[PDB]
């Protein structure tokens, strides 16, 4: 109550701009010749991959 | 885009596409622009 604290405050806002700052993106294995889904960075569908 | 030319005094008779290079996430306006030179 009388000893010294360390105090980190973090604050966030959002405006008419673009973001340019986003966490992870998480990631799987690649895989072919099978029927699969797939996202291609922001595309998504299914195939075969050749 | 950078193409060689050959000796010539104005803009060739030709065909040359323009690749991008790079993109800003600046959300500023523009109105003018001017030029630098070095002496
Ligand atoms: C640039 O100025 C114009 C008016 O001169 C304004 O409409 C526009 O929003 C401005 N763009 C900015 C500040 O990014």
């Amino acid at each position: 109550g009388h000893q010294p604290y360390r105090v980190v405050v973090l604050s966030f806002e959002l405006l008419h701009a673009p973001a340019t700052v986003c966490g992870p993106k998480k990631s799987t294995n690649l895989v072919k010749n099978k029927c699969v889904n797939f996202n291609f960075n922001g595309l998504t569908g299914t195939g075969v991959l050749t | 885009k950078h193409t060689p030319i050959n000796l010539e005094r104005d803009l060739p008779q030709g065909f040359s596409a323009l690749e991008p290079l790079v993109d800003l996430p600046i959300g500023i306006n523009i109105t003018r622009f001017q030029t630098l030179l070095a002496l």
